[PDB]
């Protein structure tokens, strides 16, 4: 992540906006995480799985 | 033993082999253009993430 | 496409204006031009910065 941000640092981008944009994307990733996850049953027939 | 124990305790499972990383990277890229509810300079942090 | 952006980026950089700000305002203006269905010519202003 520092390598991808290195290109923006040399252009004059302040690191706070770089870090603030990560927290916004982190909160949006949690919303996609709830839809992407799959609930697995507690039943004991999953030994094959 | 701990990876299997987490499946029984936590009923949620996620596929590996880069399934979550590729799907999340493509989703956040196309969603930032439709939302546009953060800031113009935030696009640098979202694209880098 | 990103290599041609150096000309508008370094043009406002020598004047002291933030090159990241001009890229955000112009890009947001071109998106609203297609929604209104009209031809809009956008260019950089070195004195004001917008």
């Amino acid at each position: 992540l520092l390598r991808q941000a290195h290109r923006f640092i040399q252009e004059g981008v302040h690191p706070r906006i770089i870090t603030d944009g990560f927290e916004i994307a982190r909160k949006e990733s949690m919303k996609f995480l709830d839809e992407f996850k799959i609930s697995k049953t507690n039943l004991s027939n999953d030994r094959e799985f | 033993l701990r990876a299997v124990a987490n499946v029984l305790k936590d009923k949620n499972i996620i596929p590996g082999a880069g399934a979550f990383y590729i799907a999340l990277s493509r989703y956040l890229r196309s969603a930032n253009m439709n939302k546009l509810g953060a800031k113009g300079k935030t696009k640098t942090g979202i694209e880098a993430f | 496409a990103e290599a041609l952006l150096v000309i508008p980026k370094t043009l406002v950089k020598n004047s002291g204006f933030d090159p990241l700000d001009v890229l955000a305002m112009v890009e947001d203006e071109l998106d609203d031009a297609q929604d209104s269905d009209e031809t809009r010519y956008v260019g950089v202003d070195l004195n004001i910065g917008d």
